[PDB]
């Protein structure tokens, strides 16, 4: 009921998500993840995850970034397209649209199970809990715990990152 | 009264901007052993006003190839991020005060660099492509160097509170405790901010224009205002982060008068850096960030996690 | 709610500052003038033809890279904990497998550009 | 398929991470705690075809602390009503209902 | 000049002053003139919802001392 | 000896940087286990009084739990005023 | 699945303590030194009961107790610990270090008269 | 539920589908990965955060370093792919049939 | 590739699969799977070429589409149980997720069209892999899930890749295409019992592993890929394709021959719960295997097909590197069947 921010905040994410999944040129496929991405970092924002949410969009910008790159290296063409310029691409950005306006209608207006469960709405507010204590964000202390009780996760992470370098230098050497 | 307080914020970060290319031309002259303007007014100071209103009242050009969305977009987000970049600062209270500042303009500034990228693609011309390649390039050699740098210094703050760095430095700057850090840093910013011995995206000499070689009239001002105001604002966040000003809450005025006289002189360092060195090759710079500054930092972050363990010297806040 | 004003704010002015600079000046826009420049010549090729990356694989490095700040950044939170011994062990490994990533990739010639 | 190497050495490589009443950073409690612990013990040692049937209320009630769909119905209905009643002016909400209230500390 | 920068200098440096002056001043004008409240935590903002609540003026700024204890 | 003593001398005239980088490495590494100080850190750690200490039930059988905050029973701080 | 009870808005009344953070603040010390044990045996309430509606006259105990002691602390000196509190109360975030000399005064008061 | 369930639960959706239908390029393809990867980090976020589970604030972190690890491998043999053709074209992997 | 590096990927892949093995949380089964590919995807490229950067292409694509599933089906369990265990899952949605997931990291019908190309496009070696240690972890996943699955699904995957196993391996020239659907029909006879009994699921993995190496090593041996290739084996090493015959022999399942067992007790078990169809067009599926593998063992041992010139140089030459292991997976995958009450300890 309240503003509905992070209602919109939903809806734009799954708007860019239709952007870049009706698969335009890689350059703006990688806008709308960028879009999607900030929005999402907003939307964790809106109940309490500050540093999830900011550390996704931080990584998703590099990421995009990278991709942008490869995209200018490997993955251009004379005439890039946009999602106006095919109807293929045109086409899937309509239906994408229309079945999030049609989710969105059938879920407000009455209550239905799509695929999963029903619900009726409401607004984000009520499933709070109204919790008043501590010097302290949980979030961070959770994040901090992976130093103390996150050792095995500390360990695979190393691993694996130190592996997939391996790995990328294996998979590129070519001969 | 909170808008007025963005416009009080917004507005003279401008025309300290305007004002910043006024004392560029006038210093780099003096160096060069010649003046600068001193002829559109009194010592040049009208100067910045007749250049803001010859590029607005000039025709702005659509190239035919571009791709105009993107084109115009870009400029937007550039001034746009230029003026969002100030909203934390403590100077000494900030407009927005965030419990995550420093990796929020870390997230932002990262964000700034597809305005560079967008408008060297969308130009559709060989030159903005070089330099939107070279400002990839660029990106992926400071970006990791300079948060963990970030995360070795703030390692003695506790927190990432941006008004925490006053009371870290009530006694002593930080800069006495970490200058090999602050060395890293002061150079991780100038490469950040495409400023000399690292300006390869623009690439005057080499790429006539680089990536805004494409724009004219307005909307080339407003790339100009945005690299400036980034300029100011990695001065400023590096004053705060490196020379701590002692504040007092019944006196703020003083606390403001350090701080502007600390960032002017990071501005005017810049300014010699630019009037004194060569331009680096854009692959130099990354063997420069990744053979020689990222073995340091990794060590001095190492060293810095250990630093305060072993003297018992943990800051608070968790 | 206020840094959503903030950024309303930035965008508005910037967009304005466009529009006023699209549509205060005369405006004479011909073929000649709104063509592709490279510097007193048609282009031979299309800018849209593909560039070749000779950075390519430092560029994929960087990405896994970054996600090394991610696992470091709640660093200053962890330094709280009462286990200090187990955290800086922790802390220390973690950056030792970053620098040893770094020395294979130097080592085996990764850091150099294509040729 | 699944050799318990950490019930074996005793080692606990990610049994601390499973439950949410399981000793979290600062006993900062779970929003749902009691409930998982109370459903948690009735279902110890008893197998799981058992659990689904034998504890079916505290799974309920566990379910219900975490997703909150009944409450959401029961509220709903109640403002459904609230505003029938108000449309017809049969009912009036109370001045503290309103923003007129007396606030206290 | 070498003096002739300084003009530059001054109006760049009267420029950069306005902001933090501008935020101290319309904090200590908004907040009763005492340096506006810093909620980092849920403690902090419990603290000043409770001195909303008591103020009876809707304001967390304004604060009861011992005379409000009869 | 001599090998390793050429081999640094090597590393210093060629490579500095990385030379300051394993130094500084080994240091961090090594030092924080031969400080006396590192014990204070947990300590200092351990008496942040992040929540409220909730009090136990007496039944006559605690003679090292306080009744009041003031009584000399429970840990004390003195060591951490002179440190 | 049963109906919740709630005590009367008329056994949820009790004389409120309607100073602020601020003077709050200023007192802790000495109101935990003080009232210590009304205020202890409500959270063992608190955390044994695990129900609000269990330990409402220990918290009510508690109001009483925390309205004496600032009788008291109004009837001996009142002017010191206005000082105390005002020279808080200016700090956005409520520092103890930035007043000593008006801590140390309204220490000495409460130390001779009580 | 939340509505904002339903919104990223069929941003997963639309990821997915994004990448079982191929186009000519393999890149938009990768990015239809992250999406969805982005997609399961805000959803795993949000109901970490409602359910206030305090040690599970670290696992977004894993699933984005291990997103890290496949945009890499991806990455990778896309090089090599168009080292290969000259393009990063699905339709040139055709030589191996069933 | 650098031996030291080869060591160290497939210490990898081998512990990301172990990591599978013996996790307790969600998460750490995900990131068991993850280091599996990301070990993986080199060693397919170990010979560098189109088609092998083809096949790890594809690969990469198939198993991360799965992993993505799987942690969505994971994220949904958590979210309708405050669960991470993997004990049994609580919604039917994310269940129905978990099962496509795990069918399409194992190849099952119909997301079998990746493993005859995949396997087609690496070498012996690396095929040998693939199609034996690649298998272990999803499939102790499912044990560990079976008495959450949806007996009508799993049974109709089951069932197709039987089928669809039988009537590609009938249309194959190439060797590893024909064992890479031999493959498919293997796992979804091992499917087929999985939600009765895991115990038969275990005895048909291991019977099935003791098979595909035995004939992977008899094929590297004589180093050929092709049936005409492998035609050649007889002017110059006729006791590799008689015994390669007994094992083809064997893994049609012919008594008495030890691929005789696990479909003999997975028909019986099915029979004990009343499923007496499904066993009946299972083996009379499976016949078309056994034809795949008699007109393989036609072209290659029982008769005598024409041979070239330069073999007798070869004839001068013996083999330089021995592989250790074969003799005894010779005897295990052909004579076993006496010992078949020793399957209790499996359990
Ligand atoms: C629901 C539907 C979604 C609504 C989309 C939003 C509005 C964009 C549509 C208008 C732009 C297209 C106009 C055009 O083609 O030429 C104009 C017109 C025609 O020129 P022309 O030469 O005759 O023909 C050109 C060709 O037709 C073709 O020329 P082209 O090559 O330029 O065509 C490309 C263009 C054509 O557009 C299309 O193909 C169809 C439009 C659908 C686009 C939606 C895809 C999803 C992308 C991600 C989601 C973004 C948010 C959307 C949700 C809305 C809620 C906010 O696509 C775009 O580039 C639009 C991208 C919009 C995203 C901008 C966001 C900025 C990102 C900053 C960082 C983010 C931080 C984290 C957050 O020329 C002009 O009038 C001058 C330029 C005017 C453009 C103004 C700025 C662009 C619009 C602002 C974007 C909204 C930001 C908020
Ligand atoms: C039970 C289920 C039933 C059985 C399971 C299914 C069986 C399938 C197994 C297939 C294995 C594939 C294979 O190894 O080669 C295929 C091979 C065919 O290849 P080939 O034609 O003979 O020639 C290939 C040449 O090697 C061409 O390559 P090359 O020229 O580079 O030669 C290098 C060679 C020579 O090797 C060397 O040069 C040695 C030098 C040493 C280098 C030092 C590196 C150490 C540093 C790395 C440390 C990494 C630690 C990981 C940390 C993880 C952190 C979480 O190394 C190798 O060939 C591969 C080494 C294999 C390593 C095995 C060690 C076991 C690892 C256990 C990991 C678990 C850790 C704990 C997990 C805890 C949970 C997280 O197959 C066979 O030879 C016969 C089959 C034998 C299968 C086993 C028999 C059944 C069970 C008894
Ligand atoms: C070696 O030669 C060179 C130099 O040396 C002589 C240079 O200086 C130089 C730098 C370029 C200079 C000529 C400076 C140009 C000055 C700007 C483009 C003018 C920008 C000023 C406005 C756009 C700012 C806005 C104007 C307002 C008054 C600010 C307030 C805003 C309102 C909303 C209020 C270059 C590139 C160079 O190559
Ligand atoms: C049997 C064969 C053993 C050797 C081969 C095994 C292969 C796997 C690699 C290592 C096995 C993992 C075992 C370690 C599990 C971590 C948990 C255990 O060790 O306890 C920790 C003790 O900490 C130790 O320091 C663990 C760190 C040691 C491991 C780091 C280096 C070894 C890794 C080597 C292999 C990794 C890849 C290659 C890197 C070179 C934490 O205990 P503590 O903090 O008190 O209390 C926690 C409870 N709290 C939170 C309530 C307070
Ligand atoms: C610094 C930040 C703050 C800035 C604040 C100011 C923002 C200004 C934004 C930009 C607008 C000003 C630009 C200059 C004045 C506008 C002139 C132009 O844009 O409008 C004309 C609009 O003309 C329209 O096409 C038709 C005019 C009639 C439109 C009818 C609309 C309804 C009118 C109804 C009449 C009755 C009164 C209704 C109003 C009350 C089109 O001009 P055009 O010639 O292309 O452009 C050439 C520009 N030149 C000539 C100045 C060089
Ligand atoms: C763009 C990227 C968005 C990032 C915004 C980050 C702002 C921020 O960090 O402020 C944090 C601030 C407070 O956090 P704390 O540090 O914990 O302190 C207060 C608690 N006592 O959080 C907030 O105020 C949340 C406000 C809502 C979030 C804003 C969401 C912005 C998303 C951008 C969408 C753009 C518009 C939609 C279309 C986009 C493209 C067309
Ligand atoms: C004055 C009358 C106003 C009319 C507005 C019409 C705008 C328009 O599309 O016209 C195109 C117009 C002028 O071109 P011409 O028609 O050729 O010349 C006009 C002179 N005869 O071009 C423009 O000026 C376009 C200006 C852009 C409009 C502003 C909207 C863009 C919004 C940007 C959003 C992106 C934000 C990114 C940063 C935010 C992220 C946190
Ligand atoms: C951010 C820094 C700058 C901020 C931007 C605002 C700058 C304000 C400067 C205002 C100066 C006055 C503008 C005058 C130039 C306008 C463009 C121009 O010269 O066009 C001349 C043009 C020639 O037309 P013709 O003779 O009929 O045809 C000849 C060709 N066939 O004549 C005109 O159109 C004159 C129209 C009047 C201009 C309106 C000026 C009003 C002031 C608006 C300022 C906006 C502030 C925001
Ligand atoms: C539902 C599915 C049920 C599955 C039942 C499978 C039955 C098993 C028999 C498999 C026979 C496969 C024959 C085949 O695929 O091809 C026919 C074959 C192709 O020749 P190739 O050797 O492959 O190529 C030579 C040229 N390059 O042509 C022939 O000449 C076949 C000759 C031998 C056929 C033997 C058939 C004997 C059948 C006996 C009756 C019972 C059969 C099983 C069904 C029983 C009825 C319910
Ligand atoms: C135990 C500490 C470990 C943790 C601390 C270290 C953290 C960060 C440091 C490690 C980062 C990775 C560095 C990787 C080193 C790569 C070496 C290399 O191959 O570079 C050679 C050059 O370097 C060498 O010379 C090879 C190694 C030489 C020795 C380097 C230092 C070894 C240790 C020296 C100090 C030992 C400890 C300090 C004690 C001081 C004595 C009191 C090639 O140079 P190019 O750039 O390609 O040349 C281009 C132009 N010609």
């Amino acid at each position: 009921m309240t503003m509905y921010i992070a209602f919109i905040l939903s809806t734009i994410f799954v708007i860019g998500f239709v952007g870049f999944s009706s698969k335009p040129s890689p350059i703006y496929g990688g806008l709308g993840l960028i879009v999607s991405g900030g929005v999402g970092c907003g939307i964790v924002l809106n109940f309490g995850g500050s540093f999830l949410g900011l550390m996704v969009f931080l990584i998703y910008l590099g990421g995009m970034l990278v991709v942008f790159g490869y995209t200018t290296a490997m993955a251009t063409e004379m005439y890039p397209e946009v999602w106006v310029s095919n109807k293929t691409v045109f086409g899937a950005f309509v239906s994408g649209l229309m079945m999030e306006f049609c989710m969105v209608y059938y879920a407000l207006k009455e209550e239905e199970v799509e695929i999963i469960f029903k619900f009726n709405g409401l607004g984000d507010w009520v499933i709070y809990d109204t919790g008043d204590s501590g010097f302290f964000s949980e979030e961070a202390m959770g994040i901090a715990a992976l130093y103390s009780y996150g050792t095995w996760l500390v360990i695979v992470t190393g691993w694996s990152l130190l592996i997939g370098v391996v790995v990328i230098m294996e998979i590129t050497r070519g001969n | 009264m909170f808008m007025i307080n963005i416009l009080s914020l917004i507005i003279p970060i401008l025309l300290a901007v305007a004002f910043l290319t006024l004392v560029e031309r006038k210093v780099l002259g003096y160096m060069q052993l010649r003046k600068g303007p001193n002829v559109v007014g009194p010592y040049g100071l009208l100067q910045p006003i007749a250049d803001a209103l010859k590029l607005f009242t000039k025709e702005p050009l659509r190239p035919a190839t571009s791709s105009i969305s993107m084109f115009i977009i870009a400029p937007i987000l550039a001034l746009s991020l230029a003026l969002t970049m100030w909203v934390p600062l403590p100077m000494p209270y900030p407009l927005i005060n965030m419990n995550l500042g420093v990796l929020f303009m870390l997230a932002m500034s990262s964000l700034a660099v597809y305005s560079i990228l967008w408008s060297g693609w969308a130009s559709n011309s060989k030159y903005a492509l070089i330099g939107a390649l070279r400002a990839v390039a660029q990106t992926i050699s400071y970006e990791v160097t300079l948060a963990i740098i970030l995360l070795s210094v703030l390692l003695m703050n506790g927190s990432y509170t941006l008004s925490t760095l006053i009371t870290t430095q009530e006694h002593i700057w930080m800069i006495f405790t970490s200058w090999p850090l602050a060395m890293m840093w002061f150079i991780s910013t100038l490469a950040e901010t495409n400023r000399a011995p690292f300006d390869l995206t623009e690439g005057e000499s080499e790429l006539v224009s680089g990536f805004n070689v494409e724009y004219a009239a307005g909307p080339f001002a407003m790339f100009f205002m945005a690299e400036y105001a980034n300029i100011i604002m990695m001065n400023a966040f590096t004053a705060i982060l490196f020379l701590g000003a002692s504040h007092d809450p019944h006196t703020p005025e003083l606390y403001t008068i350090n701080f502007v006289l600390k960032t002017l002189a990071l501005t005017i360092t810049f300014l010699w850096i630019r009037a004194s060195y060569p331009r680096f090759r854009y692959d130099q710079l990354m063997h420069l960030l990744w053979k020689s500054f990222l073995p340091l930092t990794l060590a001095l972050c190492m060293w810095h996690i250990s630093l305060p363990i072993m003297t018992a010297s943990i800051p608070p806040q968790s | 709610m206020n840094i959503m004003l903030t950024l309303l704010t930035n965008v508005t002015l910037a967009s304005l500052l466009v529009l006023i600079a699209f549509w205060l000046p005369q405006l004479n826009a011909y073929s000649e003038k709104t063509s592709p420049y490279e510097c007193g010549f048609d282009p031979m090729g299309s800018a849209r033809l593909p560039f070749s990356m000779k950075f390519f694989l430092v560029a994929i490095t960087f990405l896994l890279f970054d996600l090394e700040i991610a696992l470091l950044l709640p660093l200053p939170w962890a330094s709280q904990t009462n286990n200090l011994k187990t955290m800086l062990t922790m802390a220390l490994f973690l950056l030792i497998l970053l620098a040893a990533s770094l020395a294979y990739e130097w080592t085996q010639k990764g850091l150099e550009w294509a040729e | 398929p699944f050799f318990d190497v950490q019930k074996r050495l005793g080692l606990d490589l990610d049994r601390w991470m499973t439950i949410q009443s399981a000793e979290q950073p600062h006993k900062i409690p779970g929003r749902c705690h009691a409930f998982e612990k109370e459903w948690i013990e009735c279902a110890h040692g008893i197998g799981g075809i058992r659990a689904e049937k034998e504890c079916k209320i505290e799974f309920d009630d566990f379910v219900e602390c975490l997703l909150r769909q009944k409450t959401m119905k029961r509220l709903s209905a109640i403002k459904r009503q609230r505003d029938k009643l108000i449309k017809e002016g049969k009912y009036t909400p109370p001045p503290h209902h309103l923003g007129k209230e007396d606030p206290r500390p | 000049m070498w003096f002739e920068i300084l003009p530059g200098i001054a109006v760049m440096a009267a420029c950069l002053f306005i902001p933090g002056m501008a935020t101290a001043h319309i904090h200590k004008f908004t907040n009763g003139g005492k340096e506006k409240r810093v909620a980092h935590f849920s403690y902090q903002w419990n603290l000043m919802e409770r001195d909303r609540r008591i103020s009876g003026v809707n304001r967390y700024h304004v604060t009861k001392g011992l005379e409000n204890i009869d | 000896a001599g090998r390793i003593a050429s081999f640094l001398k090597n590393a210093w005239a060629k490579e500095p940087v990385l030379v300051a980088s394993f130094a500084i490495g080994g240091l961090a590494i090594i030092l924080p286990s031969l400080s006396p100080y590192t014990n204070y850190a947990i300590r200092i750690n351990r008496a942040t009084p992040y929540n409220y200490p909730v009090p136990l039930r007496d039944d006559g059988n605690m003679p090292d739990v306080p009744s009041h905050p003031q009584d000399p029973q429970g840990p004390s701080l003195e060591w951490l005023k002179n440190l | 699945p049963g109906i919740v009870e709630l005590p009367t808005l008329e056994d949820l009344k009790v004389q409120e303590v309607k100073v602020s953070s601020s003077v709050l603040k200023a007192a802790a010390h000495h109101y935990g030194a003080q009232c210590d044990k009304p205020n202890k045996e409500f959270m063992l309430c608190r955390w044994e009961e695990k129900d609000p509606r269990r330990c409402l006259e220990e918290g009510k105990l508690v109001n009483q107790c925390a309205l004496d002691f600032f009788r008291q602390i109004k009837r001996h000196c009142a002017e010191p610990f206005t000082e105390y509190w005002t020279c808080i109360d200016y700090s956005g975030l409520q520092l103890f270090r930035h007043c000593r000399k008006q801590q140390a005064k309204f220490d000495e008061c409460v130390l001779d008269k009580l | 539920m939340p509505l904002v369930y339903m919104n990223i639960i069929m941003a997963f959706a639309i990821a997915l589908a994004g990448l079982l239908m191929y186009r000519s390029h393999l890149m938009s393809s990768l990015l239809c990965l992250e999406g969805m990867m982005l997609s399961l980090f805000i959803m795993s976020t949000l109901i970490i955060l409602n359910t206030h589970f305090t040690l599970a604030n670290m696992m977004p972190i894993i699933l984005l370093v291990f997103a890290a690890c496949e945009a890499a491998l991806g990455l990778s043999l896309l090089v090599m792919v168009s080292n290969t053709y000259g393009t990063d074209y699905v339709q040139n992997l055709n030589l191996l049939q069933c | 590739m650098n031996p030291i590096i080869y060591t160290t990927l497939i210490m990898t892949v081998m512990s990301g699969t172990m990591l599978v093995m013996i996790s307790s949380h969600w998460l750490l089964i995900w990131i068991g799977f993850e280091m599996n590919l990301l070990a993986m995807i080199p060693v397919l490229m170990k010979n560098f070429n189109p088609r092998a950067t083809e096949a790890a292409t594809k690969y990469f694509l198939t198993q991360a589409t799965a992993s993505m599933m799987l942690m969505m089906a994971i994220i949904i369990n958590l979210l309708y149980s405050g669960q991470w265990t993997i004990t049994k899952m609580f919604n039917p949605v994310a269940m129905t997720m978990m099962t496509m997931a795990l069918a399409m990291k194992l190849g099952l019908s119909p997301f079998h069209f990746w493993v005859p190309e995949v396997t087609q496009g690496i070498s012996l070696q690396a095929g040998l892999l693939l199609l034996t240690w690649q298998k272990l972890a999803p499939l102790s996943v499912l044990c560990q899930i079976s008495q959450s699955i949806n007996p009508n699904l799993m049974l109709t995957m089951a069932m197709l890749s039987i089928l669809i196993g039988g009537w590609g391996g009938l249309n194959q020239t190439q060797l590893r295409k024909i064992m890479a659907y031999s493959s498919i029909a293997h796992m979804g006879w091992m499917t087929a019992v999985l939600p009765y009994n895991t115990t038969m699921t275990i005895l048909n993995l291991l019977i099935y592993i003791t098979m595909t190496l035995a004939m992977f090593m008899l094929l590297i041996h004589s180093s050929a890929t092709t049936t005409l290739s492998l035609s050649h084996t007889w002017n110059k090493m006729p006791v590799i394709t008689s015994l390669m015959m007994v094992t083809l022999l064997s893994m049609g399942g012919l008594p008495p021959l030890s691929g005789f067992m696990p479909k003999w007790m997975i028909i019986q078990e099915m029979t004990k719960n009343e499923s007496i169809i499904m066993p009946t067009l299972m083996a009379m599926t499976a016949l078309l295997n056994l034809y795949f593998y008699m007109r393989l063992a036609y072209s290659s041992s029982l008769t005598m097909f024409p041979s070239t010139n330069n073999m007798k140089m070869k004839w001068q030459f013996e083999h330089t590197k021995q592989m250790k292991l074969l003799p005894t997976m010779i005897v295990l995958s052909t004579l076993v069947l006496p010992m078949t009450p020793a399957l209790s300890s499996l359990n």
